[PDB]
């Protein structure tokens, strides 16, 4: 193992963090759901641009108080609700959180989860998009559900994250 | 009929049953719980079997009465069950004695098969060396084997099958005590109903180190006559003969409760439960962890600090398998930690913790529990990556997990214990109030925020020393 990425994953209660993290590293999904209490770890080794990299996700919870997991982390998948819009709209104050407990320079990405949802829809993916480079946050939807960009939402934060070679 | 409407609901289970059984003074209740066994799956009721048999000994007849028959029904179906039925029986009786001699009223060669393994080791006492003991043992284990393979069975093994041969070489003596404890290995060939089934034939016969289990299966069947048969498996058991497991029971079924709860809740603590067979009140049986070896001596053999023997043996702080190792430690330290503050178990030390080639830890001497009168050192510390690392930190989040999990079902894990508690001499019930103070380590009243604080409060007692 060439590289270590500490990855956390923030963001309101029922988005999906949790199914995200179970897909993306374990390859499996549920309905059925049990609120994260604190914090849940699993870690998953990815390559980018031919290098090895090892990525420790932290799944932390919607228990405010899971702030010190965040202290050493390259970067962080902010997750809201495509299909519940008030889990798009605090993603203002989560902007503003990652402005008070973490790394001024942390590689941040958007998420919009459960596209598979597409008649619940209460987020279109250009408002999204549209704050996403408003901001300086790179953005995607996934479906943790049917896997639908899960592997790709991992893969571009860590590639986004190497391109921080230091000279 | 509202009472009623609950039994016949989904939610009534065999633990419900027992709860019921145990509390209700309605006789008309006893009897129809004691009919619903019936219905319940083998599987399911076996586990609690040591609880309905200590019932029918130390409670009314009527009570019991409602216990007996389907009892008596299993008994009949399966020795094995008979067998496990007649130990208990006896061993929790010092009504009783009654119903053991119908039972036994057959199973001659399974208690001389187990007779003789308890007489073995109760010779030993006169060898006060280790391993001047070891050789006696050895020898006379061939002497075992000289009886062809018989129509006896280890009770401790998952599945049914007929004991065919002892690799007698193999078999050592775990420490040099009056009345020391000696693992063997044994041979068997498996079947599908041991009840309906033939002993196999005899095969005529014609070293010893320390090494991984699977290579030790290579060798040992190699070398045996009945090796090429695929129906062959190794088991392996320790045989204590002046040891009472009873206690030892009770531990196991408890960790097997919290086992069972950690894994309906989804906290990834890990612990390993090993399984007890209770011959006496005086003798036992068990089936260890393979494996593992203890801590102390992990040290003493290696010459190493604990951190320093997981980089040896599965990498450098870049490598997977430390990682995972790590992981398991720490998952496994978490665990252990929960079951021993909620038991109260004591005498906590590098010779009671076993260490798995993955990396977890196993505690395993369970006398000084409960009413009867475990440590953070740096050296556990350390392999966790420190006291400001996230590992640790983790550490600590999956024991409040594992406490939070726990109080969801604290029942289940009470009734075990506070049954068993029945008409009992075991030293772990000395006090007044053994199982009172059970219900209030559970802490029951306590928000969770107050849970965070008492976890934060344990780890810091646990570093004292
Ligand atoms: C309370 O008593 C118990 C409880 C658990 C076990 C047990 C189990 C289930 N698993 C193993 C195991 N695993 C390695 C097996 N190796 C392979 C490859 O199969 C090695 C050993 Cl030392 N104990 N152990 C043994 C005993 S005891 O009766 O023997 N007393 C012990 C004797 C050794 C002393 N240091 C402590 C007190
Ligand atoms: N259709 C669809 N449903 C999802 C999807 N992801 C999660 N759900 C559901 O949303 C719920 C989210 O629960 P969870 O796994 O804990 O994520 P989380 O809410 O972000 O994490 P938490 O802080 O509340 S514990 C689950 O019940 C899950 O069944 C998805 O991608 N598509």
């Amino acid at each position: 193992y060439d590289y270590l990425f500490k990855v956390v994953l923030i963001g309101d209660s029922g988005v999906g963090k949790s199914n995200l993290l179970s897909r993306f590293t374990r390859n499996e999904f549920n309905l059925e759901s049990k609120s994260t209490i604190g914090v849940e770890f699993a870690t998953r080794s990815i390559q980018v641009d031919g290098k090895t990299i090892k990525a420790q996700i932290w799944d932390t919870a919607g228990r405010a108080i899971t702030s010190a997991y965040y202290r050493g982390a390259v970067g962080a998948l902010l997750v809201y609700d495509i299909a519940k819009h008030l889990t798009y709209e605090n993603v203002e104050r989560w902007l503003k959180e990652l402005r008070d407990h973490a790394d001024s320079n942390i590689v941040i990405m958007l998420v919009g989860n459960k596209s598979d949802l597409r008649h619940l829809r209460a987020v279109p993916t250009d408002e999204a998009r549209a704050f996403a480079e408003k901001n300086g946050l790179s953005f995607i939807e996934t479906s943790a559900l049917d896997s639908t960009n899960v592997e790709a939402a991992f893969q571009t934060i860590l590639t986004e994250i190497y391109r921080i070679v230091s000279q | 009929s509202w009472l009623l409407r609950l039994f016949e609901s989904k939610l009534f289970d065999i633990s419900m049953a027992i709860s019921y059984l145990y509390n209700s003074k309605e006789p008309g209740v006893q009897a129809y719980i004691g009919n619903r066994l019936f219905c319940f799956r083998n599987e399911d009721v076996d586990f609690y079997l040591p609880q309905l048999l200590n019932m029918y000994i130390h409670m009314d007849e009527d009570v019991g009465d409602a216990i007996k028959p389907y009892i008596v029904h299993r008994c009949r179906q399966s020795i094995n069950f008979s067998l496990q039925c007649a130990l208990l029986l006896g061993a929790y009786s010092s009504r009783g004695t009654k119903l053991r001699k119908l039972i036994l009223s057959r199973l001659a060669p399974e208690r001389e098969f187990i007779k003789s393994l308890m007489a073995i080791g109760k010779r030993l006492a006169t060898l006060p060396t280790k391993e001047q003991k070891t050789q006696r043992l050895i020898s006379e284990l061939s002497l075992l084997n000289h009886k062809l393979p018989a129509r006896v069975w280890l009770p401790t093994a998952g599945f049914d099958h007929h004991v065919v041969r002892v690799p007698h070489t193999q078999a050592v003596v775990l420490n040099s005590k009056d009345k020391a404890p000696y693992l063997i290995y044994v041979e068997v060939l498996e079947c599908e109903n041991f009840d309906t089934t033939s002993v196999p034939a005899r095969i005529p016969e014609n070293v010893a180190l320390k090494e991984p289990w699977q290579e030790k299966v290579r060798r040992i069947r190699e070398g045996s006559p009945y090796g090429h048969l695929p129906n062959w498996r190794l088991l392996s058991v320790i045989v204590k003969c002046g040891d009472d497991l009873r206690q030892e029971l009770l531990a196991f079924q408890v960790l097997k409760q919290l086992q069972s709860i950690w894994e309906q809740e989804r906290v990834p603590l890990w612990i390993k439960p090993y399984k007890i067979l209770v011959i006496s009140a005086d003798s036992g049986m068990i089936e260890p962890v393979v494996n593992a070896v203890s801590i102390h001596q992990v040290k003493k053999q290696s010459q190493l600090s604990l951190l320093d023997y997981f980089l040896q043996e599965h990498g450098s702080y870049t490598t997977e398998a430390f990682l995972s190792a790590q992981r398991n430690f720490v998952q496994s330290c978490a665990g252990y930690c929960l079951v021993c503050y909620l038991l109260q178990v004591k005498d906590r030390h590098n010779g009671n913790i076993l260490l798995d080639a993955e990396g977890h830890i196993i505690h395993i001497d369970f006398g000084f529990i409960l009413s009867s009168s475990f440590k953070l050192t740096t050296e556990f510390v350390d392999v966790m990556g420190g006291l400001d690392g996230d590992m640790f930190n983790y550490y600590k989040m999956l024991m409040l997990q594992g406490l939070i999990a726990a109080r969801k079902h604290m029942d289940k894990v009470v009734q075990i214990v506070e049954i068993m508690q029945q008409g009992s001499q075991l030293p772990c019930f000395h006090g007044s109030s053994t199982i009172r103070n059970l219900k209030e380590r559970f802490h029951m009243s306590m928000t969770e925020e107050q849970l965070q604080l008492l976890v934060e409060q344990m780890v810091d007692g646990s570093m004292r020393s």
